[PDB]
């Protein structure tokens, strides 16, 4: 049913019924975005590491993520509970003289 | 949604603070009854002599 | 009857009668707007979160949302009770000297 979990076509290897699509609307895959939400940061080490878990598998009906800079629809995997696209921005400055 | 309903369906009933604290971070503590889409900006400056 | 609740064709799996459309007028879907009205803000945490519930299912006849900057018709889901498009704008400034 278009649910890729193990490999490229490991689960979809045997298709007896018709290839029923799970979602009909055009939703672009999460390319280079928070899709890779797993991180192995070391409190004693350095910057976060790669993802420790699978973040591509999804359970059922695609949960729409209709947000972002441009007009495009992303997917949120079943492993990621939330995906916000807030473009927050701030800065601070200070000075002193003795 | 089917994801949240399945979480409430597969949910304990004997005051499991461990999972409830875990479930609390998954969907937040309290939802928004009314919001306001848009955006705001602010600027703050200080000076002392 | 063109009511997407379960899946792309989960509820519409068996269509014996003609595909009667629920609304005849051209009403564009709510693209990237308040359609995602669910937010899970943490009082002890940070900015609001994603939607915890399904916000696409609608009950019956489309409720017109004839408002906005341009001339286009949006939809309001059955989960969202109201959707106002008021373009309010304000600003404030202050100064002092000691």
């Amino acid at each position: 049913n278009g649910d890729n979990d193990c490999g490229d076509f490991s689960d979809e290897d045997d298709c007896e019924s018709e290839p029923r699509p799970p979602c009909r609307d055009r939703v672009v895959e999460e390319s280079e975005l928070a899709r890779t939400a797993g991180y192995g940061i070391n409190i004693l080490g350095m910057d976060p590491l790669s993802t420790p878990f699978d973040n591509e598998f999804y359970n059922g009906l695609c949960n729409r993520d209709r947000d972002g800079n441009t007009l495009t629809y992303y997917r949120r995997p079943w492993n990621v509970a939330s995906l916000i696209y807030e473009t927050k921005g701030e800065k601070n400055f200070r000075t002193e003289h003795y | 949604t089917t994801t949240f309903v399945d979480d409430i369906k597969a949910l304990p009933t004997t005051y499991e603070k461990g999972e409830y604290f875990a479930f609390l971070e998954t969907y937040g503590t309290h939802y928004s009854s009314s919001g306001s889409l848009g955006g705001l900006y602010e600027l703050i400056y200080v000076l002392d002599k």
